[PDB]
C-alpha cells in the first residue's frame, strides 16, 4: 500500500467524476430531446426504453455525485488515514461505498479500482478482495440503488414520460393500468 | 506523427466545407434550370432538375454538418498537439531543474553567498589600505594646501561655495 | 539544454494565442453565416453554424487561458535560466577570488 | 439562445426540467 | 501510445515535482538577493534613495 | 487579460529589482578585476625594482 | 525495492516478517 499513490487516485477519480457528470447532464438533454421526438410519433412502447436508459443515466450521475463526496471527504481526512492502521467511525461509509462501487463503475472511472486497490490493501480486518466483499454490508444503501441494476419502476418511466411530454409541448397518455396502480 | 493526422484532419474539414458551397451553388442553378423547364412544358426535365436540386441541398447540408464535426475533433486534437509540446518541455524543464537543484541545492547557494559576501569584503579592505598606501607614495606631487587653495580660487571665481596650525603645535610641543 | 524547452514552452504559448485569436476570427465569420442562414430560412443549417460559432468562441477562451497559464510557466522557467547563468558565473567568481 | 436571440433580432421565426425529474426521482 | 507513456499518474507527480522545484527555486532567489542586496550596501545607502 | 496585465506589471517589477542586483554585484565584479589587475602590476612593477 | 520504484517513476504498475516468526519461534 502507497499513501501518495492513493491521494493522487482520488484526485483524478475526483476530476473524472466531474467531467463525466457535466457531460453525462449535456447527453441526458439532448436524449431527452430526443424522446420529445419519438413521443411526437406515435411510437410509445419505444420511448419507455429510451426514458429507462435516461433514468439509468441520472441514476449514476448521482451516484458519481457521492462518490465525488465521499472521495474528497477521504481527501480531507487523509492524514487519519495514515496515522491510523484500523479506519474509524468517520470513513467508514467513504472506505466501503468506494470499495463497492468500484467494480460497478470500473470501466467509466478506471481510478476508481486503484483507489479500491489501495484501500483494500492497507487494511487486514475483513479486508482483502474475498473479505472485502464479505465484508462490504456497510455501504450507503441510497448509493446502491442508484447503482442497482434492476428494471426502474414502471410508474416511474410513466413519470419521466409525462412531465418531458407536458415539457416539449407533446400529447401522451399513459398506461393507466400502471398509471393508477 | 501526431501533425501530420491533424494536417489531415484539417484539410479533409476545408475539403467538406468547400464541397457544401459548392453544393449549394449548384443548387442555385438547379433552381434556375427547373424553371426553365416548367416554363417550356417539360414535366420529366422539370422532375429530373427537382431531383437534383433537393439532393444538392441535402447533400450540402449534409457537408456542412459533417465538417463541423471534423472542425471539432480537429481543433480537440490540435489542443491534445500543442498541450503535449507543453507537457514534454515541463518533463525536460522538471529534469533539468532537478539535477541542478541536486547539484546547486540551497545548503551550497547560501554557502557560497556567504563566501562571496566576505571575498569581496576582504577586497573592500584591500582596496581601502591599498588606497592609504598609494596615496601615501605620492604627497610632495599633491600637496593638500595647494589643492586647497586650487579649490577655494575656483570656487571665488565661480561665485559660489563649497558644502599655521602647525606651530602652534610646535609651542605646545615645547611645552 | 533547458533553454531549448524554454524556447519550445515560449513556441507553443504563442501558438496557443495565435490560435486563440484565429478561432475569434471564425467565430466572427460564423455570426454571419448564421444570419445569412436565419434570414433565408434554414434551420438546420442555421444550428450547424450557431454550433460552430459557440465551439469557437469557447475553444477561443480556452485556448486564451492556456496560453496564459503556459506564458506564466515559460516566465517562471525563462527566470529560472537567468538565474541560473547567474549562480553559475557567482561560482565561478567565488572560486577564483579564493 | 443564440439562435433566439439571432431570430429576435431579425424579427422573424424559426420552424428547469432537471429540477422536476430530480423531484420525481426523489419520489 | 502517449497516454500509456506520460500517463495522469505520472503527469500529477512531475507537476507537483515542477511547483515544488519552482517553489525552491523562489527560496534561492528570495537568499540569494538579500544577500546580492547585503554585499553592496555602501554605494546605495537607504538615506541617500530616500 | 487582467490577469495577464497584473502578472506582466508584477514579473516587470521583479525583472528590473532582480537586474539591479545583477548590475550592483556585476560593477563589483569589474571593480574586483581591474583592481586585481592593478595589483598585479605592482607586484611585477615591485619585483623588477626590488 | 529497484522494480517497484522504477515502477512508481514509470507511473505504471506490476502484474518484518522474519521478526514475528522469530517470537512465534520463541514460543
Amino acid at each position: 500500500f502507497k499513501a501518495e499513490r492513493l491521494r493522487v487516485n482520488l484526485r483524478l477519480v475526483i476530476n473524472r467524476l466531474k467531467l463525466l457528470e457535466k457531460k453525462k447532464t449535456e447527453l441526458a438533454q439532448k436524449a431527452r430531446k430526443e424522446i420529445a421526438d419519438y413521443l411526437a410519433a406515435g411510437k410509445d412502447e419505444r420511448a419507455r426504453i429510451r426514458v429507462e436508459h435516461i433514468i439509468r443515466e441520472d441514476y449514476l450521475v448521482e451516484a458519481m455525485e457521492i462518490l465525488e463526496l465521499y472521495c474528497d471527504l477521504l481527501l480531507a481526512r487523509f492524514g487519519l488515514i495514515q496515522s491510523m492502521k484500523e479506519l474509524d467511525s468517520g470513513l467508514a461509509e467513504s472506505v466501503s461505498t468506494l470499495i463497492w462501487a468500484a467494480p460497478r463503475l470500473q470501466s467509466e472511472v478506471a481510478e476508481l479500482k486503484i483507489v479500491a486497490d489501495q484501500l483494500c490493501a492497507k487494511y487486514s480486518k475483513e479486508y482483502g478482495k474475498l473479505c472485502r466483499t464479505n465484508q462490504i454490508g456497510t455501504v450507503n444503501d441510497r448509493l446502491m440503488h442508484k447503482l442497482s441494476v434492476e428494471a426502474p419502476p414502471k410508474i416511474l418511466v410513466e413519470r419521466y414520460l409525462i412531465e418531458i411530454a407536458k415539457n416539449y409541448n407533446v400529447p401522451y397518455e399513459p398506461d393507466s393500468v400502471v398509471m393508477a396502480e | 506523427n501526431m501533425e501530420k493526422h491533424l494536417f489531415n484532419l484539417k484539410f479533409a474539414a476545408k475539403e467538406l466545407s468547400r464541397s457544401a458551397k459548392k453544393c449549394d451553388k449548384e443548387e442555385k442553378a438547379e433552381k434556375a434550370k427547373i424553371e426553365k423547364a416548367i416554363q417550356k412544358g417539360n414535366m420529366e426535365v422539370a422532375r429530373i432538375h427537382a431531383e437534383n436540386a433537393i439532393r444538392q441541398k441535402n447533400q450540402a447540408v449534409n457537408f456542412l454538418r459533417m465538417s463541423a464535426r471534423v472542425d471539432a475533433v480537429a481543433a480537440r486534437v490540435q489542443t491534445a498537439v500543442t498541450m503535449g509540446k507543453v507537457t514534454k518541455s515541463m518533463a525536460g524543464v522538471v529534469k533539468s531543474m532537478d539535477a541542478t537543484l541536486k547539484t546547486m541545492n540551497l545548503e551550497k547557494i547560501s554557502a557560497l553567498m556567504d563566501k562571496f559576501e566576505h571575498q569581496f569584503e576582504t577586497l573592500d579592505v584591500q582596496t581601502q589600505q591599498m588606497e592609504d598606501t598609494m596615496s601615501s607614495t605620492t604627497t610632495l606631487t599633491t600637496p593638500q594646501n595647494q589643492v586647497d587653495m586650487l579649490l577655494q580660487e575656483m570656487a571665488d571665481e565661480a561665485g559660489l561655495d563649497l558644502n599655521e596650525l602647525s606651530q602652534r603645535l610646535a609651542r605646545l610641543r615645547d611645552q
